[PDB]
């Protein structure tokens, strides 16, 4: 559940932490575009995406320490953060959304004749 | 703030001087454990007629409704540290530690 | 029973901390898409907004003692948050929100014909 | 009455700051989405908007003598404050007001006609 | 007797203080509503709007001293303070005052047949 | 007269001073608000805006040796200054305005037909 | 006359430099509001307008010496001024100026039918 | 001619300066309200914006050595400057220009018929 | 296979550094346009796209250990980053993405008569 | 002729720095506004513009050596000027260049039929 | 300001030395309290030939209408300071204290 | 390939860093104007713009060590960097492909008839 | 040519650089306007517009070492510039380019039928 | 040819970086106004040009290392540049090119009748 | 600026020694008043062989179209200040005093 | 940031004294090679009663998951520095050298 | 920048000791006058083993195409200054003088 | 930026003692002309035993693709400096220099 995964978080060893951070943003990421397990391409679609995945995961790790801040201040350290993580992959989300709600008929954008 | 460091305070047993023996005896010491928030202020090289020495600092902070126990030295991660400045603005507490050396 | 949670949260130990925080957070986040108590699939929807509750209590770990502060500064640490922990969880709340408004006969964005 | 819980935040224990505190941000909280005593869901709606009193309780406590302050600065200290408490609960006050005015047959954003 | 309040206020102890801004903070949120004193319901009005006058003396008493600056600097003390202290509480005042004039039989937004 | 009011207030005792300062702000206030003597509830009308005028006095005196300074600096001191007294009571000087228009049967905001 | 009335004022002692301030304020003051010498209600018009003249020679006494400038330092004394003396009084200027076009049969804000 | 008042001014006695202030001044405002020596109250018009030319003056003679500057520093002063020095007399100056384009039958906002 | 591109990315060598570089950028260059798989003239799409995937690699191996951070201060240096990599080509994009859609039957900017 | 009259201005004495200043200004001013050698009355436009060339020459004296710059400092004297020195001067220099027009019957502001 | 500490002013009586007995007599003392605000500035650690010693200074802030009654020194939470410095800007009042010990 | 250059960039001597510089740039340029291979002026065209294929080389050469950094900062360094390299060629850019697409028969800006 | 003056710019005397200046600021002013050499009235118009050169020339001469740069900074030094030298010579440009249109039978600001 | 070029440029002595920047210049300015080598009148296009030539290479001489770069630090020595050189020359740019187009039978703003 | 507070300057008279008596002669003095505009900046504690002393500073600031009369030291509310700066930028002066004792 | 230049870490073996002899007699080295980033400070004149010598500094920087080795001094593009500061902020390190001369 | 100030530059002529009677013997002196501008740093009061004295400090600066002549000492408004510190930035000079005594 | 002043660096040859004259005995010069960029820091006085002295420092600035060669002392118009910092930051090269007597 979360609670263990994040006092992993809090004290734990590289290789764990890694494996949290990947399992939790490859969800995120599933959730964002509507991927659906009912889905017969699940693993293309899985598959299509990794790039996203491991630079999020990439951006992620690099904050540990740092979650909810926009600075940090020490003597001899001082880091700034940008609004949002996904803020840049805005085309392609709105792309594979659109794709996949074509393909798995859903209600995103459709013109529905009563 | 985050605050997951762990800080252990040491208070020292009462003394007295034993003329015939010619040693001090002394009594037991108390622990008591807490986490805090701890930064470093780094290592300098300091040169002293008998060589050289290295003496590190650091920092401790805590926030309201945490009462410190009374101590004589700190240790953190392995080391014995013993505090130079105490602040305590407006309900909190900052501390400034520097590096001593204890008998075994 | 607010008072006990505060005095465990501001003065107890990690794990306390930890429980009191994960309860919390699952009640906001329950109470921010308008979920209600009689739905018949509460466990499957509790289970979906896994993530959203893992991140938001890893932001809350780390704004213990600080709430509604810009910035804060105690000896050489210098820190700043921003307005708030659910600002990056917009569309994501919309569409959950417009979901369960369909599937519990609300009246959110629905056109009502008397 | 408003004399001794203003003499008693001035001067006084953690217990008796904290339970004047809970009671009156439960008064306000209580004010504001326009909940009448004769509702015969009283308690179930008290008990339904519970985190957002947690929540202001907790961030009304963290300001003990910085009440009215934007900023405030000393030898070792420095802290800065928003502009309200209830500016990220926009949302979900509005939903309750109006679900409330629908209930108990309020003025609040319904048509009559003459 | 403005000339006896500004000194109490200025030079005297604790409680007189305290006193003085319960009157005075009475009777200004009394002025801000439109409330009148040949109202039948007085008392209802009075004890209805306790929060009000609680934090606006919370806020009256750290502004002692400081009316109408807003900066102030004593030896590394530095203060700031926000344009006035009623600025929060807008819609509370307006469906009070709404509230009044319907019961007053008064102009304030009411059509009037002629 | 107006000499003898201006080297009082140079230098002079507290008494005279806030004498001065209280009848002077009682002017004012009676000048905005569209007072004129041949009102037979004058009486009721003056003690109705009572705060208003001790709340303008008291900003007065705070500010004995920085009239019409916005900022003051010194070694050890510093303030700032809004850009007027009367900002904040806007409303209420409107209102008694419009009041008083009908009542002693004005040129503010009435139409006439000729 | 202008060579000694400056000489006075910069050099002369506090009695001289008030008279002097006395008269210029009323004579700018009366510039203002259109105020005619024929018109045969000129004590009451002066008589009415003494507290602008109050506050202003008020104001016009510390800004002796720093006439059209911003800002001024000298030797760790720091000050900053305002525009202009008269931006308060707009309103009371507007309405003074009305009344006043009104009585003396000028061209300010009236209809005539040729 | 123009020489010999700008040699007094760059070196020169106080009295010198003041009268050489004054003229220039009252030939400055004398042309700015467009009045013409033709003018049968030519001597009342001159005595009726005495106060203009008065202020003018005094702020003409404070800015010896800072002509044509924003800003000026040094060890122990600074002094800042606004954009000009007729700015705060704009209603004053269209007044006059158009009760003098009135009286002597001017151009300045007249409707012609040819 | 996150894990150990990660780690190798942050504790390898120079050429192995290099070679995850080279390949997550082609990665990332052929989403960008929305390439696909089953194109037949793949080859030429990759080689065409060469100048690209050099620049966005260089850039970032000055980005190793610094993801979503607008500024980075460690002991004297001081950098700062910009929003996005792919900032400065967005027409190059377009017009690729407007010619891949046009050669793979696409819905990109394209009119379908039902 | 440019030669002598800068290497004059920049290395000579007073009086023969005031000459070429007068001169030049003379010259600038008569080409603002338009004029021409040909107008009967030359020698009347000449002494009507005196106060201008009079301030114009006051600024210029300051700025010597010092054209086209924003700012200098030079050991702690540090200078800002505006944008250019006939700013102030623009209804002025609009309505002598009206009425010039109209004298010499230029096409300024004129209506033709053809 | 919010002013809440309370402070308590304190002035020695006359002093005179008896040179009979090699001792000094002493009056009785007069103390007045008053509430004021307080800061704190840190405890530091200072060496001296005999040891080692902490001492501490606060800062006290009073508005106009406030006059302050004649004194020696100054007690603050069961501590009694001495002033170092003492500054009125524009009727007000800044003074900066430090500890010393008192005879009992 | 795009390793090797990257890597003889990272560490090599002026003139294969130079050559590496001068062909990607060559390549950029030519890919920006939409030239193809296929032209019968290939060479003409590339003789043409040859001066933004030198300048860009030279703004690629001093930013050796700087790719993708908005500012850098050290002992006794600091550089900031503008926006894009080709920001100031916008228009030469616009008129090459527009004759480049007329010449060649492209599809930019061309009007079609079906 | 062009290298000579270069050359001579970088290094020479004052007299060859102040002849350089005023020839190509000559050149300059004369292209503005469009004046060609055709024209019977070159030479008054030459001296016509003497003024601008002499400025333009003293400005040009003060910038020696300061050619394209905004800013300059140094031990004891500070310089800032503006956008353009002949920023406020905007409207005579503007009338001499008009009339010297309408004398030499330009192109410029005409109507032409055919 | 770039190779030797910046060779030569960035490691060469006076003369040869003077001559460099001349030949680049020309190359430049010939290449911006839409020149071409088959025009008739080459020679009288490229004298007419050359205050031009002459004021960018000047300004590129001291623009020498530090291309595209807003500001550079070394030592206290502080330089900050305009965004381009050829901003100031807009308009002349402009009628250059309505001209050469107009000349050289071009589609630059030309109404074409098929 | 406000210029309130009132300032007297002091000049003494010719003074000679006279060696049979052994004592110093001197005039009589020579006041001069004068308002301008004061600041404190602060009286400390100094620590000197004989014991303890409080000494404090004052500044002094005046427009232009004043002219200072000379003098020797300034009495500013029944205490004696003598000059230890002073500047004149642009047609004014400040200066800087710094208190001193003068025998009745 | 950009790491590329070359950093060896070198530790000596054990040491003893012989006392016959006279001479210090000791082990082998260990050298570690790995890759950072260093900057530069400067190289500075200074006068020493035998003469003039030149020394310089430099800093090395280090982002997480890099672990130091133990070492004594370091060789940088042919010359030995050894440290005089180290600074572990937030799982990093940064050192700052400083040149010393060691024997063949 | 305003100039008017007048700053005179003042040349010694050659010396020598003559041993016979013991004095030295000095030539003529030529002064050059000139227009520059000069602001004021304040006087100072210095304690002395013979007393008090006091010295003041002025700052000149000139704009290009002025050639400073030769000199030894400057006298600005009957005080003779002698420099202290010498600038030339971009063709531009600076110049910070200091009081000094000279022989009627 | 703008590099036109000119600087030549001089390199020294071999020195040896001749023990029986008492004398040192030099090879010849190789000087080796640039361009750069300088600037100045200003002439300050100093006070020594035998009198006051000048003394002048520059700073000379390098883009890349510039090598400096080996030398002792750099002359820059007709005076003759000697090094006091080296720098080099990021392939640039920064120098200070401090002016010295050279026998002729």
């Amino acid at each position: 559940s979360v609670l263990e995964d994040v006092k992993m978080l809090l004290s734990g060893k590289t290789d764990e932490q890694l494996e949290i951070i990947n399992r939790r943003t490859t969800e995120r990421v599933v959730s964002l575009i509507g991927l659906e397990s009912d889905n017969e391409k699940y693993k293309e679609v899985i598959a299509a995406v990794d790039t996203i995945i491991y630079e999020v995961s990439l951006k992620r790790f690099n904050r540990i320490g740092n979650e909810g801040m926009q600075s940090y201040s020490q003597e001899g350290l001082s880091i700034s953060f940008p609004d949002s993580d996904f803020d840049e992959y805005k085309d392609e989300i709105s792309r594979w959304r659109k794709k996949l709600s074509d393909d798995q008929k859903g209600a995103f954008a459709t013109v529905f004749l009563l | 703030m985050r605050c997951i460091d762990e800080v252990t305070f040491v208070k020292k047993g009462e003394r007295h001087y034993d003329t015939e023996k010619g040693e001090w005896i002394e009594g037991a010491k108390t622990e008591t454990v807490a986490t805090l928030n701890v930064t470093d202020l780094g290592t300098d090289r300091s040169l002293v007629i008998f060589g050289a020495i290295t003496q590190g600092a650091k920092v401790v902070r805590t926030l309201p409704l945490f009462n410190v126990p009374d101590f004589d030295y700190v240790i953190i991660d392995g080391k014995t540290y013993e505090h130079l400045t105490f602040r305590s603005p407006l309900y909190r507490n900052s501390m400034i530690f520097k590096e001593v050396t204890i008998e075994d």
